[PDB]
């Protein structure tokens, strides 16, 4: 490799050091636990957002607050094909969200997948398995990407094979 | 020393008088109370009144009385009557949720930081028999997360979100009586700004006194410890460490602090007076996923054998339910010159 | 549209499959797929194509109704629009059938299946229940043609009592008997082991459901009809003639008790099942007398039977003579404990049989995709786009 | 002296007998006579299952007091029609002739418990929402306003809104359910605008319930539409204009002193007022309209508009503490309670 | 399946279940069945006038005018003999079966009867097919719309044979997929150099119909089969025929076929990931 | 609706006379309580 | 549910919770003679065709145990009855097992003894077992006439599929 | 309604109010200064000088945008190899500062300049621990 491995040591300390959540209530919303980073109702729990970028299209989005870290991906898009691939995985996956306790029904502005992590995710689950399983996910959509693009090109080749064959 | 009390995590922990019965929050609206029978953990009682999660828990070991505060808005004072805890409850006045509670060194009062920028400090009326709340509201501008009271029961340290570390003055005239000049100030009326620290950012996650209380300690956000001298003309040191940020801190000696967090195992600072500066002494849970003893953030420290002023064990409770009995005295021969 | 909608009716054991309008199912073939990079992911077989290939795997992906094996359900539903129905997905709107008490998740793969697969313009999710009381007014010839009922809807799975009330299924007192058409034929193929010598062990699972297609009946009275049998023992034993697969030759089998025997288990589980023995009319009071007490009475009116395992003759009639008579037993022990002369209005059950009763689902949805609200109450694929799968949570039920 | 002093709140859920003076009620029950619920938003339908409740009460499995001999104090509903008023003054006199009766709306019973005397209190029960403002410790019947939106309306449009889900829901077999869903699970949001945002945008608002049945049903959004119906009760069908609006132009009724008094001292009351974040989802619509229809735009005086609307975490019992407050305090006065002898006049 | 089989299957199971009835002289079952097939073609398999003892089978498309410009009447009086009968009201071509007066063998008849679609198809194929054999050039082309939006040009030279379909992607995803499979179709040659020569031009005309009003569109796509004398000849011509007829629908029903393997993919996946996120949890 | 009136057309046939011929010596005899 | 016993009189004797129903029989024993044509052997031998698939029966009367004592003879006859050759043959069959002991109530091995009563005395438990003993003389005997088809040579199989088929779950044997 | 899209939260005196009172700011880093260093070879002094006076306290975006401009060009102006000595010559402050840096210079990718980035942010997480990105997040005045 030459810009994927540090990339994702990149984006493994960036979530390492954001995936430091605990327990708040709301100070506006009386007996309530939202989501800093969503709600953004009060500006001193919110962390700087920051970017870790592999090239001018592939970039991760770390933004976090006291209770929650929202983790944007832009995932790799050679072409057209790989660009259809992609946006219909993230659609299949963000479909069953309720399943991905930690993962956001709809993109943000610009991104292709959301990652969610509360500090209720970091409770029933340990921190740096969250992180790893980032990291994992980063890779295996990239891997799974291109092994659609390859089944789907080998799958017209033989369609094409098959029914040219017959005449 | 590690004990898996259960799996979900452990919100808080208070100890006994005795050491031998632990009060803990299992991520729920509920206190389990464990006693040691023989050698193993036996959940002996089981404290539900709270309509919420409950946030802290502090065991005055006096009068063994267990104050308890949530995000139901709600503290209650158990006492252990015949042989069941029942509870006392607190109006705290406050409509958002508390966070943190700690009793005094005297047990005549106890402070609830909580998230509508106020301390409530709490204390027993006999003239109508209820407990009775005053408000610390200014400057507090954000959530108060941690708290810790100084050794004479009148000041009050004070971590909150708005980046600031405060000592306010907890002088209440109805249970107190009159507080002897500190080098933190002379003029100590109830809710007075006795003093105020702060960096360039960073939420204020734990905070603690030395043992003569002339020396306040606190750990931020922003992965910084910075500890403030009152007798060295009101003055802060700041360590900006290299590990991720510590959650609980307390001292251990006049010039030692024991500080723990997200990094998962507990760190401990020299504070060198000649010079008054922190430096960092060595971790204490150097290994013979992750290697060390709690696999998740530890989110309470708390003193267990000797006192703030003799301290030779400490305790760390995390997230990952597990409550680990470090021995200093061990860990001095263990390490090269980890005193 | 102008091109007839397809319904499609993935049950358990037989998926019924064909095009709206028609009064039957063109297509009803087993619910089963038979499997081995590339695209040796469409080199597989469905329907009776697929029950016995000699390097094939046979796989069931529906068990008890809820789809298991999602992949495996959209290649067959892939063979059953382009290999049987034929039809151009994206022309013909699509009534698919779902299970009593189906997840909303499964739901929206189903939709997802059928428009990020397919391209559907319309899919319809329509509950088996009022399907089976829509074609459960074939035979109800007056005004009294409401979507309340009990529907039985017995096939190979299990036997689901369901209430409906006002068009809409009450999930809470759904109640399932494991007794289906898969028992009845391993009931009578445990009668003809013991009884007859001659089966092939290959074919015993088939020359046994042909006879509990053909000769099965429900008994009045099981020591009646073995006397009956035993005394008039010429009218009653058939002769059944097969065919063996191996060494092709004639075998003629006497088709004797199991005639009775196999839809009784209905009528007695303990006889098959060990574990579950109240009869099904016990289960058809307890469903009953769990919903609520203004709809009560509306549910013994119209008690609905769906499915081929209600197929069997005076099914529904025993039936209707077994809870009258436990219902007017709890009337009277009501009356003479009470004592207080309330004097309950009687109680009437009317257990609806219909030309229908086989494939009464699938005619249900034909019926219904044959109209034009079906249109109006479909799921456009631009509204698929738009919202999104949850829209294919919630199907509108229609009067 | 007196003493004898018993206190009786006579509400739908449960009906709890004490003394007075007391921090808990000595006895608590349900409404149950046998099985009929006369009990009906408050308001008793059959006469003769409350006399034979009451005479449950006073009896020896419950009290064993001499009601000749015993000073009693009961709750009145808000709105109560004066018949039922009449007529159960009629039943204390005659049918149990007790030497101490007073009646009072829950309002002022609600007050003296947190220990106020000028404020609006929000009863919304399972029946009908009530606001009542109170001057002075008596209340004001001509500023009293009744929402018709509830528990049980609640109930019914999460009904409605789980058979959108696709969720098999019955409106009179699985109401109970539901109400434990609602219970457990709804609350209500602040910014509907953000909640719906954070609804269709994230899966935290998603929980697990386990029906008596074993299915698992996720409840997500509709945690907060369900409750959203007392401030838009268009949701539900019905012409209003919300708990909030309603309780701004309640106040705005008023005497121009009072107001301000009335502002910081709103109270909370009744089971369907503990739903998460609706004080502060009154607080703020109630600053929102002070904005829109008093300040007309500006932002300037809205810091000087202090209002502090507090749920009182002890919730359950607030009846039965102001009754026991009322007849402890005060019972050895002579003009306050009402006699056989005033009644015999 | 790759192939898409080029017989109708509904007629084949209801005329084969109908004539071994009446072989084994059982009394022949009323039958009215409405359903369609591709390219929204509608059959109807009836009894005219309710006699059982008749069963006739209607094809009704949408685009016979374009078929019967080009002889459709005589291919289908020449394969389906005095079968063929005035059509029904509403329907194009019908077929009459008598159940008392079969013929010896059922399996042609019933074969026949599954190709309805592809007989009344093949008209402007024989054509055009016997117009390369006998060197007729310069004959007009023949448009066929056998969908609304989807349309084919049928043309002969002096060499070849030009068969255009003009096919309508209806989502983007459907364009890329079709993309990919064209350009296989394109290079397909390499494995069989005896194949007709697939061409395709996306969002674009050939300059063979830029003359014509061939429509432009980003999710319209032209595929042009070059088919040579040794595929129009009379030995290949049926199968020729019943591979040109059905290419569009194969097409499409690969492309769903892509599709539901990459969900297949996508569910492994997902399945995958939620194990290793559950694998996070504490307890397992 | 249209949804009921599509389902009844079926009731001319169904309308019609016994579905079996005559009950061909197969079936438990009616006159059976039920 | 499961068929019952009818033959039930207040006047029929009581041995324990058993019940002495009078019989036919041509042989010596317990149970007196029956004007009637009916017995509760024969009741069981026509019974038993279907309340054999029953596995869960009530117990509503005390001839009712006498039923299901027969009953459960008879699934033994039958699985002793499978081969065989004669009528003859298959009568001597009958009396080998007749004149063998099965378990009596109380004894160990006898199947429901939970639902049976322990004989109160020995002059009851020898008047017990004479009676279990001539029930079984005579279910063997009418299970005999009317088994084998009224042609010979011919142990019809209508009875024979009903061998593996256990009362209940229970069997004689254990 | 319409009453309900004013956002009363903001106009309340309770938010988290920051000071924003640093002032000063002599023009941030020195572009002449850096300019000398990099013409002359003295890329360790280069970025020495580069790190010198962020703007902590300036409230315009512009003079932000040009000292990272500056700090971005010293950045990709080194070689690999030499990255890890330059990162070992700065204390403590000076590696937050370089991550605070390189934080911002990842927003806007150009050519290769994500590629040497991620080069500097290794070499700085491993000369200055995690809570040097821990800060990076949490520094409200940040470049
Ligand atoms: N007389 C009969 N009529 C119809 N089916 C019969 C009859 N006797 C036995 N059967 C059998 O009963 C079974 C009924 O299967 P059916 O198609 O109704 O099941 P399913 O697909 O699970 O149904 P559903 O669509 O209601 O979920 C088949 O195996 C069929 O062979
Ligand atoms: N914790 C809770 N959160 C939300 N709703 C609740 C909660 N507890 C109770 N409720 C609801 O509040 C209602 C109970 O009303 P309440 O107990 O105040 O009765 P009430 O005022 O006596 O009734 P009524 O109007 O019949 O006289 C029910 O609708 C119940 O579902
Ligand atoms: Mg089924
Ligand atoms: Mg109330």
């Amino acid at each position: 490799t030459a810009t994927l491995r540090p990339y994702l040591s990149a984006v493994r300390a960036t979530l390492q050091a954001a995936l430091c959540l605990e327990n708040f209530s709301s100070q506006v919303v009386e007996r309530h636990n939202k989501p800093e980073v969503e709600v953004r109702s009060s500006k001193e729990l919110l962390l700087q957002p920051v970017t870790i970028s592999r090239n001018e299209k592939e970039k991760v989005l770390i933004e976090g607050s006291i209770n929650s870290v929202r983790v944007s991906i832009a995932v790799k898009q050679a072409d057209e094909i790989e660009k259809i691939l992609c946006h219909k995985f993230m659609r299949f996956m963000m479909m069953r969200a309720e399943n991905f306790f930690i993962l956001r029904r709809k993109p943000v502005e610009g991104y292709d997948i959301s990652f969610l992590i509360t500090n209720f995710h970091t409770e029933q689950m340990y921190k740096h398995k969250l992180v790893d399983f980032v990291i994992h996910f980063m890779e295996e959509i990239d891997k799974e990407i291109s092994e659609m693009k390859l089944s789907v090109n080998a799958r017209a080749r033989i369609v094409a094979e098959e029914f040219l064959k017959n005449f | 020393a590690y004990h898996s009390f259960l799996v979900e995590p452990i919100s808080c922990h208070a100890w006994n008088k005795d050491r031998t019965q632990i009060a803990i929050c299992p991520n729920n609206h509920e206190v389990h109370i464990y006693e040691k029978s023989g050698n193993k953990w036996v959940q002996v009682h089981e404290l539900k009144e709270h309509n919420g999660q409950v946030t802290g828990i502090d065991w005055a070991p006096d009068s063994n009385r267990i104050v308890t505060c949530g995000t139901d808005r709600n503290a209650y004072v158990w006492t252990l009557k015949g042989r069941t805890w029942k509870p006392t409850l607190v109006i705290l006045r406050i409509n958002r949720a508390a966070r943190c509670v700690r009793w005094a060194p005297n047990e005549k009062k106890f402070a609830v930081g909580s998230g509508s920028r106020v301390i409530s400090i709490c204390y027993f009326e006999q003239e109508n028999d209820w407990w009775v709340c005053k408000h610390i509201k200014k400057p507090i501008r954000s959530t108060v997360l941690s708290l810790d009271w100084h050794p004479n029961s009148v000041l009050l340290a004070a971590g909150s979100c708005d980046f600031k570390c405060r000592i306010f003055s907890a002088y209440i005239k109805e249970v107190e009586e009159r507080p002897a000049p500190t080098p933190w100030g002379s003029k100590m009326p109830f809710g007075e700004l006795m003093f105020e620290s702060s960096s360039s950012c960073g939420w204020v996650h734990g905070v603690c006194f030395s043992a003569n209380g002339s020396r306040v300690a606190w750990v931020s956000h922003d992965s910084t410890v910075c500890l403030a001298d009152a007798d060295k003309k009101m003055a802060v040191a700041t360590l900006a460490s290299e590990t991720l940020p510590l959650l609980a801190v307390t001292f251990i000696t006049e010039s030692s602090l024991v500080a723990a967090g997200h990094d998962c195992f507990p760190v401990l600072f020299t504070y060198d007076s000649a010079a008054g500066k922190l430096s960092f002494g060595g971790r204490l849970d150097v290994p013979k996923g992750l290697d060390s003893l709690h696999k998740n953030s530890v989110s309470q420290i708390s003193v267990l054998s000797g006192g703030k002023a003799k301290c030779s064990q400490f305790c760390t409770t995390g997230m990952d339910g597990g409550m680990s009995i470090w021995d200093v005295r061990s860990l001095e021969s263990a390490l090269k010159d980890l005193k | 549209g102008r091109l007839p909608a397809c319904v499609v009716d993935c049950g358990t054991g037989y998926t019924k499959l064909g095009y709206a309008g028609n009064t039957e199912p063109q297509f009803i073939i087993p619910s089963c797929i038979a499997i081995k990079k590339g695209v040796d992911d469409l080199d597989f077989f469905i329907g009776d194509e697929a029950i016995e290939k000699p390097t094939y795997a046979t796989k069931w992906p529906i068990r008890h109704g809820i789809v298991e094996d999602w992949d495996l359900m959209e290649r067959f539903m892939e063979q059953v629009i382009f290999k049987y129905l034929r039809a151009e997905p994206e022309d013909h709107y699509f009534l698919l059938t779902e299970p009593p008490l189906n997840t909303p998740e499964n739901r929206e793969y189903t939709a997802e299946i059928m428009f990020e697969s397919f391209n559907v313009p319309g899919l319809y999710i329509a509950v088996q229940a009022v399907l089976a009381l829509a074609a459960s007014w074939t035979s109800r010839q007056v005004g009294e043609r409401t979507l309340t009922g009990t529907v039985i809807d017995s096939g190979d799975g299990v036997t689901h009592v369901i209430p409906v009330a006002e068009g809409y299924v009450i999930g809470s007192c759904i109640k399932h008997i494991p007794i289906a058409g898969r028992d009845i034929t391993y009931f009578i193929q445990q009668l003809l082991r013991d009884r007859e010598v001659g089966i092939p062990p290959e074919q015993s699972l088939e020359t046994a459901k042909a006879v509990k297609e053909r000769y099965s009946y429900v008994c009045p009275d099981l020591v009646k009809e073995f006397n009956k049998y035993d005394t008039d023992g010429s009218k009653w034993i058939k002769q059944y003639t097969g065919i063996n697969a191996i060494s092709k030759k004639e075998f003629s089998i006497d088709v004797g008790y199991e005639r009775f025997l196999g839809p009784e288990i209905f009528f007695h589980p303990e006889f098959a099942n060990p574990d579950f023995t109240q009869p099904i009319s016990e289960v058809v009071d307890e469903v009953i007398q769990n919903c609520p007490i203004d709809v009560r009475r509306p549910l013994y009116k119209n008690i609905v039977l769906s499915g081929g395992s209600t197929m069997f003759r005076d099914f529904g009639r025993r039936l209707q003579r077994d809870l009258k008579r436990t219902v007017d037993a709890r009337l009277k022990l009501s009356e003479e404990l009470s004592g207080g002369r309330l004097k309950p209005k009687p109680i009437d059950v009317q257990v609806i049989t219909h030309h229908m009763q086989r494939y009464a689902v699938w005619f249900g949805g034909s019926m219904l995709a044959s109209t034009p609200e079906f249109y109006q109450v479909c799921h456009t694929k631009k509204d698929y786009e738009e919202i999104g799968p949850s829209i294919c949570r919630h199907n509108p039920v229609f009067g | 002296q007196g003493r004898k002093v018993v206190v009786c709140d006579n509400g739908t859920g449960f009906v709890k007998c004490g003394y007075a003076g007391s921090n808990f009620p000595e006895h608590i029950f349900p409404a149950l006579v046998g099985v009929n619920y006369p009990m009906e938003n408050g308001i008793v339908r059959n006469w003769d299952d409350m006399k034979h409740l009451w005479d449950y009460t006073f009896g020896p499995e419950k009290l064993n007091i001499d009601t000749r001999n015993c000073k009693i104090l009961l709750t009145e509903p808000p709105m109560n029609p004066t018949k039922n008023r009449e007529k159960i003054v009629e039943v204390m006199f005659e049918t149990y002739q007790f030497s101490g009766v007073y009646v009072a709306i829950q309002a002022v019973l609600t007050l003296y418990a947190q220990g106020l005397l000028t404020g609006v209190v929000v009863d919304s029960g399972d029946g009908v929402t009530h606001i009542c403002p109170v001057y002075e410790g008596f209340s004001l019947p001509h500023l009293t306003r009744r929402l018709d939106i509830a528990g049980r309306d609640i109930t019914r449009y999460l009904i409605k809104l789980l058979l959108l889900r696709g969720y098999a829901f019955n409106h009179s077999a699985d109401f109970e359910t539901v109400r434990m869903i609602k219970e457990k699970l709804c609350y209500v949001g602040y910014n509907i605008e953000q909640e719906q945002k954070l609804a269709l945008e994230t899966t935290v608002l998603v929980e697990s319930y386990t029906l008596p049945d074993g299915r698992i049903i996720k409840v997500g959004g509709e945690r907060f539409e369900a409750p959203e119906a007392l401030f838009q009760p268009h949701l539900i069908n019905v012409e209003g204009v919300g708990v909030a609006e309603l309780l701004f132009n309640t106040i705005q009724a008023a005497d121009i002193d009072t107001r301000s008094e009335f502002y910081k001292h709103i109270v909370l009351s009744g089971g369907s007022t503990m739903y998460p974040g609706l004080p502060s989802r009154l607080e703020r619509e109630l600053k929102q309209l002070y904005l829109e229809r008093v300040l007309k735009g500006d932002v300037e005086k809205l810091s000087k508009f202090k209002i502090r609307i507090e749920d009182p975490p002890r919730r359950k019992h607030m009846v039965f503490l102001g009754g026991a407050v009322l007849a402890d305090i005060m019972k050895d006065k002579d003009n306050f309670w009402m006699t056989r002898q005033e009644y015999q006049e | 399946m790759i192939l898409l089989e080029v017989n109708n299957r509904i007629i084949e199971e209801t005329l084969a279940l109908k004539f071994e009835n009446a072989a084994a002289g059982n009394k022949p079952e009323a039958v009215e069945v409405t359903f369609a097939d591709f390219d929204g073609v509608l059959y109807h398999i009836s009894n005219p006038n309710g006699d059982k003892t008749k069963v006739m089978v209607s094809i009704s498309l949408k685009f016979y005018k374009e078929l019967q410009a080009h002889g459709a009447d005589e291919l289908l009086k020449r394969v389906y003999g005095s079968y063929l009968v005035n059509p029904e009201s509403g329907y194009n071509v019908s077929l009459l079966y008598d159940l008392e007066n079969l013929p010896a063998s059922k399996d042609s008849i019933v074969h026949q009867a599954g190709m309805l679609k592809r007989n009344c198809f093949a008209s402007v194929f024989e054509k055009y097919f016997q117009f390369q054999e006998e060197g007729k050039e310069g004959e007009n082309r023949a448009v066929i719309h056998y969908r609304d939006d989807e349309t084919m040009y049928v043309e002969s030279k002096k060499d070849r044979v030009t068969v255009v379909f003009s096919t309508v992607f209806k989502d983007d995803d459907d364009v890329v997929i079709g993309k990919v499979f064209m350009q296989e179709f394109k290079e397909g040659r390499r494995a069989s150099h005896t194949a007709p020569q697939v061409l395709f031009s996306h969002r674009e005309p050939p300059l063979e119909l830029k003359d014509t009003d061939a429509a432009v569109g980003d999710n319209i796509g032209y595929i042009t089969f070059v088919l040579f004398p040794r595929h129009t000849n009379a030995s290949a011509r049926d199968n020729t025929i019943n591979l040109i007829h059905t290419f569009r629908d194969y097409l499409h029903y690969h492309i769903k076929c892509s599709k539901a393997y990459i969900h297949t993919r996508m569910r492994a996946k997902t399945s995958d990931f939620l194990k290793v996120l559950n694998r996070a949890r504490p307890d397992a | 609706a249209s949804w009921t009136d599509n389902i009844m057309a079926q009731k001319c046939s169904k309308g019609a006379a016994a579905e079996i011929r005559e009950q061909g010596d197969g079936a438990e005899d009616e006159e059976w309580d039920d | 549910p499961a068929y019952h016993s009818s033959l039930m009189d207040p006047d029929t004797k009581l041995i324990g919770n058993m019940a002495l129903l009078p019989i036919r029989s041509q042989f010596k024993g317990p149970a007196p003679r029956e004007t009637k044509d009916t017995d509760i052997v024969d009741e069981a031998i026509y019974y038993f065709k279907a309340n054999v698939f029953f596995k869960n029966y009530e117990i509503k009367n005390e001839a009712d145990r006498t039923l299901i004592y027969i009953t459960l003879y008879i699934s033994e006859c039958l699985k002793k009855l499978q081969k065989c050759n004669s009528k003859s043959q298959g009568e001597k069959e009958m009396y080998t097992l007749g004149i063998t002991n099965f378990p009596i109530p109380g004894e160990p091995g006898f199947p429901l003894n939970a639902i049976y009563a322990k004989p109160a005395n020995k002059q009851e438990d020898e008047v017990m077992r004479a009676y279990l003993q001539q029930l079984r003389q005579e279910t063997g005997l009418r299970l005999c006439e009317k088994v084998f088809d009224p042609q010979n040579d011919k142990p019809s199989k209508w009875w024979t599929c009903f061998v593996k088929r256990q009362f209940m779950n229970k069997s004689l044997s254990g | 309604a319409r009453f309900r899209k004013v956002d009363v939260d903001e106009y309340d005196e309770n938010k988290f109010v920051d000071e924003e009172d640093g002032g000063d700011g002599q023009a941030g880093p020195d572009e002449g200064e850096v300019d000398s260093c990099l013409r002359q070879g003295n890329m360790t002094a280069a970025l020495q000088a580069a790190l010198k006076n962020p703007p902590i306290n300036t409230k315009s975006q512009a003079v932000k945008d040009r000292a990272g401009s500056i700090v971005l060009k010293v950045l990709i102006s080194f070689k690999a190899n030499d990255i890890e000595k330059a990162v070992q010559s700065l204390d403590k402050n000076g590696v937050d500062l370089l991550m605070k840096y390189i934080y911002k210079g990842f927003e806007s990718p150009s050519d290769n300049s994500s590629a040497v980035l991620l080069q500097w942010h290794e070499k700085a997480l491993a000369a200055g621990g995690v809570g040097s990105i821990v800060r990076v997040l949490t520094a409200r005045k940040t470049v």
